[PDB]
Parts: structure tokens; C-alpha cells; sequence
């Protein structure tokens, strides 16, 4: 089990780490009605703008 | 259990731990009372204190 977890770990440090795509906010998720879907969206409107395939 | 990285791996060997818990017991709970024979004739308030006992 403690070994599936450290790659799970492993994982996510990775992804965290050598992300480029950075989706940065000025306050938290709670603060604003949508902030979670303007979130995700942002995310989502810079893979669509780079042309990445998906 | 603890994982460790690496190929070298002397004089790092663990050891095995298992933790417990005990449970336990508690008073016994009690309803107590007496009657006199006179106060059975009618014998009711017996079987309905019985009742609200339980």
C-alpha cells in the first residue's frame, strides 16, 4: 500500500513541478460566485489558445 | 509502513510495530423496587413499571 501511495506522490510532485501552464488568482477559490469555474476555465482557454492537442 | 528510495540500502533495515486498542466495560444498570403483598391484588402498577423500566 505505502508503495502505491509514493507513486502516486511521485506523480502528482511531478505534474506540480514541471507545469508550465500556470492559472495564478489574486484571492481564493471561495471569494467570487464562479471563481472555481473561471478557474478551470482559464485552464481550459490556455490549452485552447497555445493549440495544444488535447 | 516506512518506505525508503534508493539501491544502497545497508544498516537501514526497520523493524515491525503493531499498535492496540482495549476496550472495556462498563456499571451494570439497575431498576429496583418493592411492593408489600397487599399491593398486589391489582398487580397493574407492577406490569406497567415493569414496562417503563425497560
Amino acid at each position: 500500500r505505502k508503495l502505491a501511495n509514493n507513486v502516486e506522490l511521485k506523480v502528482a510532485n511531478m505534474a506540480a513541478e514541471m507545469g508550465s501552464l500556470v492559472i495564478t488568482s489574486p484571492d481564493a477559490i471561495g471569494t467570487n460566485t464562479a471563481d472555481a469555474w473561471n478557474f478551470v476555465a482559464d485552464a481550459e482557454e490556455i490549452m485552447f489558445s497555445r493549440e495544444l492537442n488535447r | 509502513s516506512p518506505t525508503q528510495e534508493g539501491w544502497d540500502l545497508t544498516d537501514k533495515a526497520t523493524g515491525l510495530l503493531e499498535l492496540n486498542v482495549a476496550v472495556n466495560m462498563g456499571e451494570p444498570d439497575n431498576d429496583f423496587f418493592q411492593l408489600r403483598a397487599d399491593d398486589l391484588r391489582d398487580e397493574t402498577a407492577y406490569r406497567r413499571r415493569i414496562q417503563s423500566a425497560a
